């Protein structure tokens, strides 16, 4: 009589590598990097802002794209490629840690900052910057002289951040297509703008000169920002071809920031995104996008690797 | 006809990891080891239990896909991205390598602890055949087997029978 | 009363890692082996050496505490500090979990090779008792115990009583 | 008669992970993550220098908080939050760079350029930079028009580094509150600096405007720096709002800088520093401050890591 | 004269990783065996396979060497490329310590395989002697010396002879 | 009678390294961290450039010793020690990117820009870029004034890219020795350019001023450049200090690019170079150089890892 001792196997065995071998069969195994992509932005639990065709630096200065979004809020925020952060021809210096800052931020909440004007014109618009006719950055003002080639007068405006958090300040320089234009705008001479607060010091000349039509505009209007601190004033002084703010931008809390070219669907759950979707998964490793953020598996080179949830599979 | 685990494994056993097969005059048969199985399972949960995790580090764009950053700026980033790849790539590939090869290395393990106490539980009564099976040198009936698989078996009251049938 | 290695530790073997414990005529005994004991210590030793180092390098400060970095260098520098922390805290994780399954199964490993020194030495005159022990078929008082400990434990002068015993 | 073989085993157990289980008891184990700060800046050993008052860039300018920093010898040198690099307002452009260069510096050594000056004033003072009464920058020069609103001649000053070192080489572009302040102080029209080595050359304007009081001043001085290769000249052109540096700086050896908010000790030593102290370890890995700085553990998320010194702990 | 693994290895066994020494009537005698030395060989060319392996990424230029970049973004490429170092020196030194100790233990773990299997082809006809060798309790002159080591050996054919030898 | 089961050993053991022990002994190893350099560049199966008195960036701007090399092509690019990217004293601005641009180019392919010149001289020429006597720069042109001190007219030149790659647009800007110079060249007054595309703009403004002679002079010419994507344009609009580009360059496809200081070798192939020669390994580690660059075993700070070939050597 006898009795023998054994283990399971199956004939449908599944091939690992171990430190010894390549493709030794194991009775049962699981994948350890995920391929499985969602090709939607899973939104669910969170205020969700999908930007469209307002460009993320436009919520700040308020091209016409960007009107709904002035003082949005949101856990999560969407750029598309659509998107433009100008109406009249121009870009922000420093325009990427600007998004950065951005795309954390919770949103913005504007405050008027208090300039009034006189001796000046503060109506300056454009056609490519269309509303009811010719208008112009929501948040901006285009100041002018009084009338076509009279002086400009030299100017001072001061705005101090009451508030707890710092304030995001935002300004323009114009670069006019001639000196001619420049002439006609804000009267002949030397301009120069000059910004201070207690930790920032910088100084702008315009520029004239012909650059190509973007919107049949020559002209350039280039953003400047800078983050005012709690108590801490900010100081303009100009005498021509500056771009006034209106108002400052507050942050509101936390968020991130995604650019991406699929639907949002918040009906599904999900904290790992790419442009292409989101990564539901809870494996340690991901082969779909090296610069997919949130909170995500690592991304690895190896479409596949295998982890042996069994023994050996030794069959007869 | 029947051989144990030193030969292969048995496709017939569905209940378990681990078993005993057994012949005698009222046939042949074959019964899972619960606790030996058990023991396996929770060391492979216990596995994934730490390799299925999520980093909860939240990471941030420092680049973009729609305006491309600065080129010297943007070449360290993709140096930098591009090293730590090679750094998760070569960890992943170890991971997976080492915890197969423990993996493989433990279930073999508790398939030779099952063995052992079997071999000590029979004592004088059995001889090894070589395949992973024991030649009970007495009658041992379908109660008698099971006494082995449960852990019950007396050595002593069949010791007289089996040392004179082993001479 | 006494049993081994198979069903637990002896918390009062405080000599050593590994031992003996014994009963005869003259009643029960406890020694620690010093060799197996010295064996696991410096195996022991040998890890904490290699873990216990310290880095050389010197790193200097490339951020700025009290008047903060210009923000675009600043995120890249604090995305690659968190990549790097994520890659320092799962090698220490792993290191850990791994070093210790080694420790652990080291251990063992010494404890089965003593078992199985003895074993060997005792030959014929000896059956396991499965409990860790061995049930000695011939009287074997103090000195003769101490020659089983000591490894000069002569099999051949009392085989022909225990064989005889063991029928 | 028998004989059995066992382990030893303790009633108090520790427990720690494996691969395949968390908490298994061992008899004995061992923390790998340092967790214990020491808050003192052990300098046992070191040349220590702590800044206090002086901001790290001060010892190259000099106001008066730096005045016994000028030529400082160090090992170790020590930042305060209390620190400014300034009396008269303004900053260093380039900032960040020239502290991690003066930081690992070995400190300075100090060295006459030999500029001498005539048809101009070279006292410029202000009670923000007070010693005995009113005045300036110890290694530096505020140059004047000879009386008020008096015109300032066009000058050019020249400096040859002889050594076999690069020399640090600062001077300062001043801006003043008002074009009628610019006027009395260097004359009318347009002013310039233009500054140019072998290898450099950039020009500055002064940009008159207000700005917040800092210190009861609206003015800026802003610093500029270059390396001088040996055998280079430097050479400064300017008919005004020119900060003329007395002296040049050359680098001694070689240091480790640190920020901190707590005392020094010259009893204990040591070789990893953060904010908060020093840490002194053996261990791998340390939980205390991802940004500690020197020969280190390295910084880990966990709190704390078990390593098993001994056996598994099977009691009865 | 002659002993086994458990004293020490032999250095005058020179075509294989393991082997067979015996000693009869006609002489002493030394041969490898095949499978077990290929299977060793074959699970280190196995390692040698997975770690001579190339990276495929190609890394660039962040740097340079004849004219030095900005010192700021200098500082920042020399953190990054030292944090870099760092780990790569440490799972090198790892992976090393890791894989030789699995060497060794897998080398052994041969070694007790092939031991294992005598054993139980000799049945009830040897014991072993505690060096690594078994007494063959019956004649075993050159050709049954070869069916143990091509496993033919048959224990039926002499244990009669060999259990009477060992009372 | 009796049989044993043994192992092998050797008298001359190896020893390595295990997680509990330093040095114990195998009968077999293998190093694991390569140490041996090949002092040359093996550049076997590799179209070649060896730049050697040209520097990389001249190659797109072309002073004499770049005159070879105006439009090459290549899958490795060696620069050199020797090699200047300049004949007329100055430098390239943003000039590290460019070079990483550039040495993953494949070479360049010039295309003519079409532009035409009326009521200026083109001919401006130095001893500093010797040809047949006096010449310039290749691939530019020095615009004057047509007679010493007369004005330079406001201009504007526009360049489309008609192709489906980025071009490389580069131009410079010429700083004089003194505003009597700037003058005599381009007629007295404020000097600018100005360089726009869609996605970029910005403004220069020649500095001169006394500096140190380089080669005899004291003037420089730096250059700077950007990337005009397929289908835009870029537009220059200047009136002096203007150095205009007459070609453009298209990157060809692919290329690794090296500095070295050791001779190249077409009878050895590799594949991972630094300056002093080529890695030839397929062990994972190398302590040779850090910064070596293409596909390499990783840098390790250890000179010897030995991993085990065999069994422990227990010899009698
Ligand atoms: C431990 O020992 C052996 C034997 O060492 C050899 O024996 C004597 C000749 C000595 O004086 C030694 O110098 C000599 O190496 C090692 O194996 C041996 O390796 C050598 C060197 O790599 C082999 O030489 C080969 O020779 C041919 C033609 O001459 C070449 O084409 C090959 O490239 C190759 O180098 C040699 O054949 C081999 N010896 C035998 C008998 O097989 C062994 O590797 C060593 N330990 C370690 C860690 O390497
Ligand atoms: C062969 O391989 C795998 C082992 O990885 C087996 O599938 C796994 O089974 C476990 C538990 O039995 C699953 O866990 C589940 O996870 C969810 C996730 O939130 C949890 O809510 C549930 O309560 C549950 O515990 C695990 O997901 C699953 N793994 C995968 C990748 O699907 C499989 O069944 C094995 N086959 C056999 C025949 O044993
Ligand atoms: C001791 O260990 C060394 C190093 O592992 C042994 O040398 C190695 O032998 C292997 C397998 O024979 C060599 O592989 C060969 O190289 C190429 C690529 O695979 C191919 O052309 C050959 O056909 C073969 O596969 C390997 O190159 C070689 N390594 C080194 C560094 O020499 C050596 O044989 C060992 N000595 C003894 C006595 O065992
Ligand atoms: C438990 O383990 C610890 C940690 O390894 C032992 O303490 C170490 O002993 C070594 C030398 O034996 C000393 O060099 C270290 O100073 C100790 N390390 C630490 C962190 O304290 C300790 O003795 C062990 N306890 C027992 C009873 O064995
Ligand atoms: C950086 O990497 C991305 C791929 O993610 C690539 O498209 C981009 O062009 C790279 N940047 C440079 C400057 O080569
Ligand atoms: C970088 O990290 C620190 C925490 O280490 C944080 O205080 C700082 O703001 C970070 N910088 C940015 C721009 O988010
Ligand atoms: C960066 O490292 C190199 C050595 O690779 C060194 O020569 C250089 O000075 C370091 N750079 C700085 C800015 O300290
Ligand atoms: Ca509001
Ligand atoms: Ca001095
Ligand atoms: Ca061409």
């Amino acid at each position: 009589d006898k009795i023998c001792l054994g283990h399971h196997a199956v004939s449908n065995g599944t091939k690992v590598n171990t430190l010894t071998e390549r493709g030794v069969e194991v009775v049962n195994a699981t994948e350890t990097v995920e391929r499985t992509n969602i090709p939607r932005i899973c939104s669910k639990g969170k205020r969700t802002v999908d930007l469209g065709q307002c460009g993320l630096l436009g919520t700040i200065t308020g091209p016409p794209q960007c009107d709904q979004f002035l003082e949005f809020s949101a856990d999560l925020i969407i750029e598309r490629r659509e998107g433009s952060d100008v109406c009249y021809p121009g870009k922000f210096v420093n325009e990427e840690a600007l998004r950065q800052i951005l795309r954390e931020s919770g949103g913005i909440d504007k405050e008027a900052m208090g300039f009034t004007y006189s001796g000046i014109r503060t109506n300056g618009a454009t056609s490519a910057c269309r509303r009811s006719g010719s208008s112009f950055y929501a948040e901006m003002k285009w100041l002018l002289s009084n009338t076509d080639n009279a002086a400009f007068p030299q100017m001072t405006k001061s705005y101090k951040n009451t508030r707890k958090s710092p304030a995001l300040i935002v300004w323009g320089i114009h670069h006019s297509v001639s000196t001619a234009e420049q002439t006609k705008l804000y009267g002949s001479g030397n301009k120069l703008v000059t910004v201070g607060s207690s930790n920032y010091q910088q100084s702008f000349v315009p520029s004239p000169g012909a650059r190509p039509q973007v919107n049949g505009l020559s002209g350039r209007i280039d953003f400047h920002w800078l983050m005012l601190n709690p108590n801490d004033t900010v100081t303009f002084s100009f005498n021509g071809a500056f771009i006034a703010p209106d108002r400052a931008s507050f942050l509101r809390g936390k968020s991130m920031g995604i650019q991406s070219g699929v639907q949002v669907d918040a009906n599904c759950e999900g904290d790992c995104y790419h442009s292409g979707g989101t990564i539901i998964s809870n494996l340690p490793f991901q082969n779909i996008d090296s610069r997919a953020v949130g909170k995500c598996p690592r991304y690895v080179k190896q479409r596949s690797l295998l982890l042996a949830t069994g023994m050996k599979n030794v069959p007869e | 006809a029947i051989a144990g685990f030193i030969e292969n494994g048995w496709e017939g056993l569905i209940d378990g990891w681990y078993g005993f097969r057994h012949q005698n005059a009222q046939g042949e048969g074959t019964a899972a080891d619960y606790k030996s199985t058990q023991s396996a399972i929770d060391q492979i949960t216990g596995k994934l239990n730490r390799l299925i995790e999520k980093t909860n580090q939240q990471f941030e764009l420092i680049d973009n896909e729609f305006n491309e950053v600065e080129k010297q700026i943007g070449n360290v980033i993709n140096w930098t991205r591009d090293s730590i790849t090679e750094v998760w790539s070569y960890n992943a590939e170890l991971l997976v390598a080492m915890e197969n090869q423990h993996t493989i290395d433990l279930a073999d393990s508790e398939m030779d602890k099952l063995y052992e106490r079997v071999k000590r539980q029979l004592r004088e009564n059995a001889e090894e055949d070589g395949t992973g099976c024991f030649e009970i040198f007495h009658k041992c009936d379908d109660d008698c087997m099971a006494s082995i698989r449960n852990n019950t078996y007396d050595h002593s009251k069949y010791r007289e029978e089996a040392m004179q049938n082993r001479i």
